[PDB]
């Protein structure tokens, strides 16, 4: 009865049923994390709810490079309680692997708890800011995705991806105007943060305002070229 | 204090119940989308076919655009009358 | 030593003395910024930033790198004043028309917390807001010039007011103190010092401070004040908007003699004359306005749009050709008089587009001769290079780097001279 | 525990069910991979005592 | 005092916090104690959450930051029990207590005012 | 010149033939291969032991200070009085100059393009130092330091 | 989850169908819950056990 | 050439019958 | 003549161009980005500017 369908990329399935909806195909089946519903069609296919993990509202929002591919290792910054970085290891499968990393406790347990759940996950509940404390753990990830608040967002990814990306590596922002500024118009704080990023060496490509589902949300996907 | 707490406990019902609905809805996102060049001859020269390598309205269309060698509805039944009719039911509830 | 610097946009501007370019721009995090004021040992520069808050900066390990340390806790008040006590206070004055004092400490668990604030009296028919906080060391004093025009002393224990004055009719701008702080004084937008002094036994024992004395010199209004004291020399510098500067001797400062140093300075200048064809021809930002002679009678106006610097050093050669150059990038031009009227045109050479030029000179109408900020000469003929003679670096070269560059070069027909600032000379045959 | 398991270990459970099967080889590499959370030695006695309940 | 109390108001914003939660108790629009707190959370009709710094122990209050976190609504920590029970109103010690949502009061400005300065000191 | 790199497959020394020039001239000519990795291949590995608490408190007191494994390693690191050594940070380049050896070591200084590197081209150092996919181990260490870090 | 749940739901929480029953048909609701079996419910008699 | 044109004028009508509305966009 | 002049080099001078729902925008020079800090905020500059020169001081 339910129909799939395949995605601009890969692993990011769209349900055209009853209701239209966006899915990712199960590497653990019949196990739920956060209770979001689910799908067999027979595989077991997960529900990416765009409203709760800002990576999805993103793909919702139409974002032609986006770095994560299956077998791809990718660097998961502010990976809270587990959701959207459940799904990023859900979409990378078994030969990618996804370093999660967090600083608090409460989060940090249920992230341990589900990387007991799944393999591809590797969790870190350091400093996000002190990058040593897994450069002693982690190798030369593919792509970077990061979510944090700390208004040193630009100074945090700087400093992981001089340590971790691979050259022509794929970088991902989420960036909260209202908790960096909260002044000024959005978009004028935005350009001042590609500006950061391209003084870090990060060549940016595209961003794109998160409307709908965040206030003044943007994500930011840009390049990492010739640096170290 | 009987009846506001029978109020109380319908509002809570409803609360739950439109927070599933809108859990299971689907909306689409109406955001801004930059794209940064390097030279206003190709910014001049920019066309969003020529960049995704899409066709017109997979170009409009934003959670899916697929690229011309990705593309190379009779499943659903009535499309033009049927589906469009539930999805209005499910949001109009 | 380093020169941090800052102008209206969100970046703290770290310069380099050595060539006079910027060294970094590092991008402070939170709003536009208002102030700054480094602590003292010259470790951490807070910055008081319009969003209500402030950052603490620090620098450490050699120039160049500022590495982004704390965000104190904020407030809804833009942050017009900064200062530090030690390493241990961070004193602002912010528009509310109020005074508070956050801590910073290392290693305490009240670190970044705002644990006083005091509160200037308000105007009526205005929004009251507090112009300059200075902290007194001595007499363990914060005092504070406010936009009532009213300066008042307040001390840090028990965060309160001993003295207040109504010192001067409108919005006080600056302040400044002694090395001991025995005199304090303030600089108005009514042209007007002031001096308030503690010099006596009795009122440094009482804490008392009087309204001493007041001067006023300026044609518009003040704008800034730094006083210097030491076993050579005593003075306070005070410009303001009338695009000058006047000092005065501190101890004396009622019965000294003041001087003005003037608007305009001809160390840099902005104006040459060719005696062929008599032409005058003057450069300012974007502006090559030439004039010609015999009455006088405006010809050329040269705007360049792609750049946007101070076209640093512009020169015409007898004949018809011109450079005009900037620390950044160059261009050549090329003249035809129809009468009356010229018409200008760029000509092209990706060396000169390439280099920055300190100076330049003309050795004829086809090879110039050019000083590149980073000690390097170049002569081209419209990549001919001449080495030059080291010079070795003592502590001053340490201190003050640029020194050793080459301050002067001047042509004759064939040969040249170049003057370093250490005071030393050198003849070249090209 | 799944660590305290060593080769004699793995023959004693060749006595026991199958070494030919490979599952003994298989579980003794699972023992020496796994990620599973380990647990209070009072828990452990209960579990061996709820076993042997069970086996009887 | 308690550093598990982390946002820790200071004078001035004590001073208005206490101000608008006396003009919101003689309004009636107040909800006091911690468990009256936990049911305005679940419900979802609190403009914002006040909580005292020095309750021993501090965990029987540590439970509220996590939900309104969830539900995004501002907490603070006023840093007396002693004083907010008394600018509540009643005569016991009062730990946590919570301004409710009505659109209709004529305290609204000031409500907004407070509950912007907290969303700016948690932010 | 030594370089030391520590990993969940252990603690690794390699060999540089000489530094800075280097560093420009790797990363300049995109050394990131196993060409490069067979110019400077290695100079002493050391694993571990198999004793998961013994690599807990190990990289626990190295993120912290030096450990007695390192002893065990800085005993014959030298050949000289004094060897270039490149450490990956700090305060462990202050605990190896503080420490019973006494030899010269810089910093981390610009060379994170030789960390990078090394990082990238140790799975062509699988077939030299580590017959084994060491991402399993690196998974338990991962899971064991957050349930140390944690209370648990 | 039960430390985030307050306290009248922790009095309540065993006798959760007569409790929504009683909501839904306007009477009174439940008091004891599954403290019944505690030993001070227990040791109280009547209008003590509720209180 | 044409043919494979064609052939994405063929999914591409597919996926637009699948993902088409009218008047239905605006309501 | 004047003023559409000045309208098309305003036109060459600015750097984003709306195609439908998108926008382009393209990225300064490093060298301009490098060797200048940025310009200052008119209207930050223009607050204070204002304040100084109130109507409330009788200046001049």
């Amino acid at each position: 009865k339910v129909v799939i369908e395949p995605h601009r990329h890969a692993g990011v399935y769209i349900a055209r049923g009853k209701e239209d909806l966006l899915v990712t195909k199960n590497m653990a089946p019949g196990e739920s994390v956060y209770g979001e519903k689910r799908i067999s069609v027979k595989v077991e296919y997960r529900v990416w709810n765009p409203f709760r993990s800002k990576l999805a509202a993103g793909i919702m929002g139409g974002l032609d490079e986006l770095f994560i591919a299956p077998g791809k290792k990718v660097l998961y910054l502010g990976a809270a309680s587990g959701t959207s970085v459940s799904h990023v290891s859900d979409v990378v499968g078994p030969e990618g692997v996804v370093y999660a990393v967090e600083f608090s406790h409460r989060p940090g347990r249920e992230l341990i708890s589900m990387a007991k759940k799944r393999p591809n996950i590797i969790p870190i509940i350091e400093d996000a800011r002190h990058p040593q404390k897994y450069r002693m753990l982690i190798g030369m990830v593919d792509c970077v995705f990061a979510d944090v608040a700390q208004p040193d967002q630009a100074r945090i990814i700087a400093l992981n991806s001089h340590m971790f990306l691979k050259d022509q590596g794929g970088v991902v922002i989420s960036i909260k105007a209202n908790c960096i500024d909260s002044t000024v118009d959005a978009e004028t704080v935005f350009a001042r943060e590609v500006q950061k990023l391209r003084e870090e060496r990060i060549k940016p490509l595209e961003q794109l305002t998160l409307e709908p589902y965040e206030r003044d949300h943007c994500i930011v996907v840009g390049r990492y070229m010739r640096s170290g | 204090t009987q009846d506001s707490n029978y109020v109380r406990t319908l509002r809570q019902i409803e609360l739950k119940k439109l927070e599933k609905g809108a859990k299971q809805l689907m909306f689409k996102s109406s955001g801004n989308h930059t794209i940064f060049v390097d030279s206003r001859e190709k910014m001049n020269e920019f066309t969003p076919e020529k960049f995704f390598n899409t066709t017109s309205e997979m170009v409009n269309r934003s959670e899916n655009r697929l690229t011309k060698d990705q593309l190379a509805n009779a499943s659903s039944i009535m499309p033009k009358e049927s589906l469009d009719k539930k999805k209005l039911k499910k949001f109009k509830q | 030593l380093r020169l941090f610097s800052i102008g209206g946009s969100t970046v703290v501007t770290e310069w380099d003395l050595a060539t006079g370019l910027p060294l970094r721009n590092y991008d402070c995090n939170s709003g536009v910024i208002w102030s700054i004021s480094i602590n003292d040992s010259q470790d951490k520069l807070s910055v008081g930033c319009d969003n209500g808050t402030v950052v603490l900066i620090d620098i450490s390990g050699g120039p160049g790198v500022l590495e982004h340390d704390t965000i104190l806790m904020r407030q809804e008040a833009r942050v017009l004043t900064l200062a530090w006590k030690k390493d241990d206070f961070v004193i602002g004055g912010c528009s509310d028309g109020r005074i508070r004092i956050w801590s910073a400490q290392k290693n305490d668990e009240n670190m970044g917390r705002l644990l006083h604030t005091m509160k200037v009296d308000k105007a009526k028919k205005e929004s009251t807001l507090v112009w300059s906080v200075i902290y007194l060391p001595r007499t363990d004093q914060i005092a504070s010039g406010d936009s009532t025009g009213s300066i008042k002393f307040w001390d840090f224990q028990f965060a309160t007011l001993n003295q207040s004055f109504k010192a001067h009719d409108a919005d006080v701008l600056c302040l400044t103190t002694d090395t001991d702080n025995n005199y304090v004084f303030s600089a108005g937008v009514d042209r007007k010092i002031f001096q308030f002094s503690q010099n006596t036994n009795k009122s440094q024992k009482n804490n008392r401070w009087v309204n001493s004395s007041n001067r006023l010199l300026h044609g518009n209004d003040i704008r800034a004040i730094c006083a210097y004291q030491s076993k050579g020399a005593d003075f306070l510098v005070s410009g303001g908007v009338e695009k000058t500067l006047v000092i005065n001797s501190l101890t004396s400062f009622s019965n000294g003699n003041y001087r003005k140093m003037p608007t305009v300075e001809p160390y840099s200048k902005n104006v040459l004359v060719n005696k062929e064809q008599r032409l005058v021809v003057s450069w300012s930002e974007s502006t090559v306005k030439i004039w010609t002679m015999g009455n006088y009678k405006l010809v050329c106006k040269l705007t360049l749009k792609d750049d946007q610097n101070i076209s640093t050093c512009s020169l015409s050669p007898d004949g018809q050709v011109l450079v005009v150059g900037r620390p950044s990038t160059t261009k050549v031009f090329h003249l035809q008089p129809v009468g009356n009227k010229l018409k200008v045109t760029k000509l092209d050479n990706d060396l000169l587009l390439r280099t920055s030029t300190k100076l330049v000179k003309f050795i004829d109408n086809s090879k110039i001769v050019i000083c590149s900020c980073e000690d390097d000469v170049f002569i081209v003929d419209l990549p001919q290079e001449v080495e030059l003679l080291e010079v070795t670096s003592t502590k001053s070269s340490i201190k003050v780097p640029y020194i050793n560059r080459i301050n002067h070069l001047e042509v004759d027909q064939n040969i040249a001279v170049i003057s370093r600032g250490c005071g030393v000379v050198d003849i070249l045959d090209l | 525990d799944k660590a305290s398991l060593n080769d004699d270990s793995l023959h004693d459970l060749a006595a026991l069910l199958n070494e030919d099967s490979g599952i003994a080889q298989r579980v003794i590499d699972n023992a020496r991979i796994s990620m599973g959370q380990d647990i209070s030695e009072t828990d452990m006695e209960n579990v061996c005592v709820f076993a042997q309940r069970v086996a009887s | 005092p308690n550093p598990k109390a982390f946002p820790l108001a200071d004078a001035a914003l004590t001073q208005q916090i206490l101000d608008v939660v006396q003009q919101a108790a003689n309004l009636r629009q107040l909800k006091k104690g911690a468990n009256e707190a936990t049911k305005t959370l679940n419900r979802g009709i609190s403009e914002f959450i006040i909580m005292a710094a020095d309750c021993e122990p501090i965990e029987i209050l540590l439970h509220l930051p996590l939900l309104c976190e969830d539900k995004n609504v501002p907490y603070v920590f006023v840093p007396s029990r002693v004083a907010l029970g008394r600018a509540c109103g009643v005569s016991r010690p009062v730990i946590a207590a919570s301004i409710t949502t009505n659109d209709a009061s004529a305290i609204k400005t000031q409500i907004y005012a407070v509950k912007d300065k907290i969303e700016t000191l948690l932010i | 010149a030594y370089v030391l790199t520590e990993t969940s497959a252990g603690y690794a020394l390699l060999k540089a033939s000489d530094k800075i020039y280097k560093s420009s001239s790797l990363i300049q000519d995109l050394d990131s291969s196993d060409k490069v990795l067979k110019e400077f291949k290695i100079a002493a590995f050391s694993k571990f032991n198999s004793a998961a608490n013994a690599l807990e408190e190990a990289n626990s007191i190295i993120e912290g200070k030096v450990s007695s494994q390192l002893e065990k390693l800085l005993e014959e690191i030298k050949k000289d009085k004094k060897s270039t050594l490149i450490v990956s940070e700090t305060k462990l380049a202050n605990a190896i100059n503080k420490l019973g050896l006494n030899f010269n070591v810089v910093s981390d200084a610009v060379t994170l393009d030789i960390y990078r590197a090394i990082k990238e081209y140790l799975p062509e150092l699988l077939p030299g130092m580590s017959d084994n996919d060491l991402s399993k181990m690196s998974l338990g260490l991962a899971h064991s330091i957050g349930r140390h870090k944690l209370k648990f | 989850s039960l430390a985030k749940s307050p306290a009248s739901t922790i009095q309540i929480l065993g006798a959760e169908k007569a409790l929504f029953r009683a909501l839904k048909t306007k009477h009174d609701t439940p008091k004891y819950g599954l403290l019944y079996h505690a030993s001070l419910v227990g040791q109280a008699t009547g209008k003590n056990k509720g209180k | 050439r044409k043919y494979l044109n064609k052939l994405i004028k063929r999914n591409s009508q597919n996926l637009r019958s699948w993902d088409l509305e009218e008047e239905v966009r605006d309501e | 003549i004047k003023t559409k002049k000045r309208k098309t080099l305003k036109n060459l001078r600015k750097d984003s161009v709306k195609r439908g729902k998108f926008r382009v925008q393209l990225l300064s020079t490093t060298q301009d980005s490098k060797t200048l800090p940025p310009k200052k905020e008119s209207s930050i500059i223009r607050s204070k500017d204002r304040w100084l020169n109130r109507k409330a001081l009788n200046k001049g």
